[PDB]
């Protein structure tokens, strides 16, 4: 019942709900589920790229800048 | 893991300067020049800058929640 | 009246276990989870 | 984690750097060290002196 | 059968470091007064930390260890707090101590570089190198965690512990070209010649000098940021005045009870 | 487990005496002085002071061991003046010069400071 209304991303299980949507999408032979859990798995995925540059968008980055200008 | 906050042999304080240091590599400046850009003439403080590994940032991916 | 609250696994959400129970979160459902910091006087000396 | 990005790695309390390779049994890491032998299907010509005879072709 | 008259001679006064001469004088006390400035002189400094949330990723233990190498200016403070050992009260006075506190918890989505900044201090004067640069990072914070503590500094000197060693390093040097020979040179001419050395560029080191006693001591007293140079200078000299006059006064005591 | 702490060595213990007098008995007019609680810092500066002094024969000192926080000097005068007042006097002039070059780096901070 939790889980029902509670959307699934939030906030750790990112990289394993993207594992479940893959799997699913594997297992079902269907083209209109594979369609929507593929668009899932890259809406997941982009929503993930997105926090990571708002969390690594200083210093993080930063850093690998400047470790690939020295390089 | 962590820049120290002074120098083993000498004892001058270092832990206010990495992020001046990566700054200062980052803009134009090489190694050479910003470690006396910033102010470390003897040889024993300017490995700190040099050999130290910034190893907090790995440590940080691992964020507990969200 | 001290419940052992713990910490889950994945979530970090609070849980309220106490004996004779399953180890479980109360969303999503693990089986890991840790405990909290104690309430002592965690005293150091910066030597 | 067969080709997995870093991302999710670090998601998953793992780091990219672990080499791998390493079977998991009751939660301890096993590794199989590569046993070294005799090659098959090849003659060899040995010649044991603490017997009787001169030369043996083992194969 | 007495004392000299040394004499002295400061080339250079700045903020940071100080470059000045003592001539006529022992080497005994000259290296004295260095390993003074190096490990008895009175300074403030974070020796008690009561840490009450820390979800950082370092260890506990670790956030002690850095908060206890930050310094803290004492230009006028130092000589007014007492020891604590010797303190005549219980729990860290304010008059035999400072009180800090540090409050940081990262809710923004980019990580927090938590600084010496953060260290609020219940005194005006007793506050870490942040008044006129970067400021000391103690440690990075993530969105989720947080580093409550209160921690208290004392008074205490660098034989106790690094903590207390305000000078970065003391430059001592007497003699600069090789006169007294009290080092050998295999190949003089393979050296260099000492910042101080007023030879001539042909000649490698100065000639033999039988009847000459060391004089003329360099100094390079290099403040880290809580005393001034001149400061240690000070105070090393009264505590080492100080540590004698007390073997005086044991010596003088033992000698009348016998 | 076993690491002595920090405060042990200038920190006198109950019972201890900063200074001790032992008179010698190989030859006259020789005493050692065992201090506690100190280094090479408060033994250097005294064994060159004596040694100025021209009616001290002998002088000098040495770390029984480096773990233990001990000292002992070792003073011989001639037999017309005791070792104690040796003692006495090379702290005395040793103080008189400390506070005079004080007080003349002082002066010359105070002058160097526009000036
Ligand atoms: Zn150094
Ligand atoms: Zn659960
Ligand atoms: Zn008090």
């Amino acid at each position: 019942e939790k889980e029902r209304f509670r959307k699934a991303p939030p906030n750790y299980a990112m990289k394993k709900t993207q594992l479940l949507k893959e799997k699913a999408m594997a297992e079902d032979l269907g083209d209109q589920d594979k369609a929507k859990q593929i668009q899932d798995q890259l809406n997941e995925l982009e929503e993930r790229a997105e926090a990571l540059d708002r969390q690594r968008t200083k210093n993080i980055s930063a850093i690998s800048y400047i470790n690939q200008r020295n390089r | 893991m962590i820049i120290p906050v002074r120098c083993f042999t000498c004892g001058k304080i270092v832990g206010n300067k990495w992020e001046a240091y990566l700054g200062l590599l980052q803009a134009e400046y090489t190694e050479g020049d910003a470690l006396d850009a910033l102010g470390l003439k003897r040889y024993c403080c300017r490995r700190m800058l040099l050999a130290h590994v910034d190893l907090i940032e790995k440590l940080l991916n691992y964020a507990p929640l969200e | 009246q001290q419940p052992m609250i713990y910490i889950c696994g994945e979530c970090h959400t609070e849980n309220e276990i106490k004996s004779r129970d399953p180890i479980r979160c109360r969303e999503c459902g693990y089986r890991i989870m840790y405990k909290k910091r104690t309430k002592r006087l965690v005293v150091f000396d910066a030597r | 984690l067969n080709g997995l990005t870093d991302r999710d790695l670090c998601e998953l309390n793992e780091c990219p750097l672990d080499p791998g390779g390493y079977f998991i049994i009751n939660g301890s890491e096993k590794v199989l060290i590569a046993q070294e032998k005799m090659a098959t299907n090849t003659v060899y010509v040995f010649a044991k002196k603490d017997s009787k005879y001169a030369y043996t072709g083992e194969c | 059968p007495y004392a000299n008259q040394p004499t002295v001679r400061i080339t250079e006064l700045t903020d940071e470091n100080v470059k000045f001469i003592i001539e006529n004088t022992d080497l005994a006390v000259a290296n004295s007064i260095r390993r003074v400035f190096i490990a008895e002189v009175p300074i403030i400094a974070i020796d008690w930390v009561q840490i009450d949330a820390n979800s950082s990723v370092l260890h506990d233990e670790f956030i002690a260890h850095r908060l206890g190498l930050i310094p803290l200016t004492s230009d006028d403070i130092v000589d007014k707090l007492q020891y604590s050992r010797d303190c005549t009260c219980e729990e860290f006075c304010p008059e035999c101590s400072v009180e800090f506190t540090l409050d940081v918890r990262c809710n923004e989505d980019q990580t927090r570089h938590v600084t010496s900044r953060d260290l609020i201090s219940n005194s005006p004067r007793v506050i870490p190198v942040t008044s006129r640069q970067d400021d000391i990072l103690i440690v990075k914070l993530r969105k989720g965690q947080e580093l409550r503590l209160r921690a208290y500094a004392k008074k205490g000197f660098g034989k106790e512990h690094a903590k207390w060693n305000p000078t970065a390093g003391v430059a001592f040097e007497y003699d600069p070209d090789n006169a007294l020979r009290h080092t050998v040179y295999p190949k003089p001419e393979e050296w260099p010649k000492s910042e101080y050395s007023e030879l001539d560029e042909d000649e490698s080191q100065a000639p033999y000098d039988p009847n000459g006693k060391p004089e003329r001591f360099y100094y390079n007293v290099e403040s880290c940021g809580s005393l001034r140079p001149e400061t240690i200078v000070l105070s090393a000299l009264s505590g080492l005045k100080k540590k004698l006059s007390d073997l005086q006064t044991q010596l003088s005591h033992e000698i009348q009870s016998d | 487990m076993n690491a002595p702490p920090a405060f042990e060595s200038f920190l006198l213990f109950e019972g201890e005496k900063k200074i001790t007098i032992n008179k010698d008995t190989k030859v006259p007019n020789a005493c050692l002085f065992t201090i506690n609680k100190e280094d090479h810092t408060l033994g250097n500066i005294i064994k060159s002071q004596l040694l100025k002094d021209p009616q001290v024969l002998f002088a000098g000192y040495k770390v029984p061991h480096p773990l233990e926080h001990k000292i002992i000097i070792r003073v011989q005068t001639t037999p017309d003046y005791s070792p104690q007042e040796a003692f006495t006097n090379a702290i005395t002039d040793l103080i008189s010069e400390l506070s005079l070059l004080e007080e003349r780096f002082r002066v010359a901070i105070k002058d160097k400071q526009e000036g």
